[PDB]
């Protein structure tokens, strides 16, 4: 009551080192051990929780590893002084956990933090607490009753972290530091729920990756495979393996192609290539408006030659707006390459058959939407215009767009890859991709629930909650809950036993 | 030839179902 909790900590650690040699030299060793006793009892005994939970939280906080490692000896020692410590340090885990994702205005470093509050407990375990387990217990219960309660900001904030990690740099040539901080990826993840959006945002997330850019490395989304077959289903992982094998099967075509044009020695420039693929395996893409060059319809119509063979049973619904181009740019004061994509490729399409284009026919013979040109005039306009210019000027923007194509061009590079959008995404897209799992849990759980009944009868629904949080990769809301009752009313499995919901029965 | 001289066009996409549901 008059030091500090660790100066208390250091003095009754000297103490006690004290009374073991008054022993050694004099007193007695039948006695030593009442002795230790009865001082552990006076200055540890009985203050069990004002030393051990500010003067815990407090140095963990401060991480003295020292001290904490002090404490942990002393209240290894002692009566029972662990189980204070495992709750209030495990408390304190739950907290200093919840201090990250309950955040709704800070969303922009989630996933970093996570991972620091993951290495911090590691390390107080793992020197702290001396490799002892019983943390490790708390520590784990206390990180899955945490991220029970928000399922659906981390699974996407850390499946864009994922992808984050999941970038081809010069930074980084250790695959190794990224197969460890994978590892860490999956092991302290396992912590988050919710993984069916994290799933199919990893779905979102291979199209974003290799549609535009490259790849962290190919072990890497080996690696991701095989693990994240783990610790979910193994139908679960079947669109990924299938995202790969359509790949191949792309490549194959390629290679049949271009054998097939090596008698038509093509000396050309103009390139067509197109990447297919089935739906069952990938992120669904549907066909929107948009107008295409006529030579391109016509490559469109060598397309449709080219794909009627191998394994006919195939019927065009083909996709022109998804892919990224390399491209030449004519400028005055040198001539360039462009990557650039095809929302952009269409754009500079029209700047070269004419320069001075205003936004009504840009909106027409393009044809596309208003959602994706206002960002495709995002990128090199608003802002940074020396290919196209644009006359609303800022991030705010007017539906009078007047374009003269510009002359004036320069960098100190070749290979000009200016392409943020389709390594970007919108927020609706974001919301409409998650809702292409909200109500896609629908069958699933109409399937778990009528197995369940086809299995046992009456089941109270807070066991079907239970049986349901076993078998599903995320969690199931309490109101899909009622969505599944009553649609499985609806469709004739479900009968409300003794008149209330309490219990089922599986007559129709 | 132009201001843009077309070297590469590129894209994905998927080969749909034929068969009767």
């Amino acid at each position: 009551q008059e030091r500090e909790v660790p100066e208390y900590l250091n003095h009754v650690s000297k103490r006690l080192e004290e009374e073991g040699d008054r022993v050694i030299t004099y007193l007695d060793h039948s006695t030593q051990k009442p002795l230790i006793a009865c001082v552990e009892k006076q200055l540890l005994g009985e203050h069990l929780t004002a030393i051990l939970q500010k003067g815990l939280d407090h140095l963990l906080d401060e991480n003295r590893v020292p001290d904490l490692a002090q404490m942990y000896q002393l209240f290894s020692r002692v009566r029972g002084g662990q189980q204070a410590l495992l709750q209030h340090w495990s408390e304190y885990i739950k907290t200093f956990g919840t201090a990250i994702v309950i955040n709704p205005e800070k969303d922009k470093d989630m996933v970093q933090d996570l991972l620091d509050f993951k290495d911090k407990v590691d390390h107080v375990i793992e020197v702290c607490f001396q490799k002892n387990e019983r943390f490790v217990n708390l520590m784990k219960e206390s990180f899955e009753t945490f991220i029970n309660k928000r399922p659906n900001k981390p699974a996407e904030l850390i499946a864009k972290h994922v992808d984050s990690k999941l970038r081809a740099g010069n930074k980084e040539a250790t695959d190794e530091e990224l197969e460890r901080t994978l590892d860490k990826i999956m092991i302290l993840f396992r912590f988050i729920h919710g993984k069916d959006v994290f799933e199919a945002f990893y779905k979102k997330d291979l199209a974003k990756r290799l549609l535009v850019g490259k790849s962290a490395s190919v072990d890497a989304e080996k690696s991701m495979l095989s693990k994240l077959k783990h610790e979910c289903g193994a139908a679960f992982t079947s669109k990924l393996e299938g995202m790969f094998k359509d790949m191949e099967l792309s490549k194959d075509i390629m290679v049949h192609f271009k054998q097939h044009m090596q008698n038509q020695s093509d000396s050309g420039p103009i390139d067509l290539t197109v990447n297919i693929l089935t739906m069952g395996y990938w992120p669904t893409y549907t066909p929107m408006e948009v107008h295409l060059t006529p030579e391109m319809i016509k490559l469109q119509e060598v397309f449709k030659a080219f794909y009627l063979g191998k394994h006919s049973g195939r019927k065009l619904q083909w996709q022109t707006t998804l892919g990224h181009a390399v491209l030449k740019a004519e400028f005055k004061e040198g001539k360039k390459e462009f990557q650039v994509s095809l929302f952009q490729t269409l754009v500079l399409l029209m700047f070269n058959e004419g320069d001075g284009f205003s936004f009504e026919e840009i909106k027409m013979a393009t044809g596309i939407e208003d959602s994706e040109l206002r960002r495709t005039l995002q990128s090199l306009a608003c802002g940074k215009a020396r290919v196209l210019i644009k006359s609303p000027k800022g991030k705010e923007v007017e539906d009078g767009d007047k374009f003269i194509f510009n002359g004036e061009f320069k960098h100190k590079l070749f290979r000009i890859k200016i392409n943020q959008i389709q390594m970007k995404e919108t927020v609706e897209e974001q919301v409409s991709t998650t809702e292409r799992v909200f109500q896609d849990r629908q069958y699933q759980i109409d399937a778990a629930i009528v197995r369940i009944m086809k299995m046992r009868k009456t089941l109270g629904h807070n066991l079907l909650v239970s049986e349901l949080y076993n078998q599903l990769k995320f969690p199931v809301k309490p109101g899909d809950l009622k969505k599944r009752i009553e649609s499985l009313i609806d469709r004739d499995y479900m009968e409300r036993d003794k008149d209330n919901p309490n219990q089922y029965h599986y007559v129709a | 030839k132009k201001r843009f001289e077309v070297k590469k066009w590129n894209a994905v996409a998927l080969w749909a179902w034929d068969i009767v549901v």
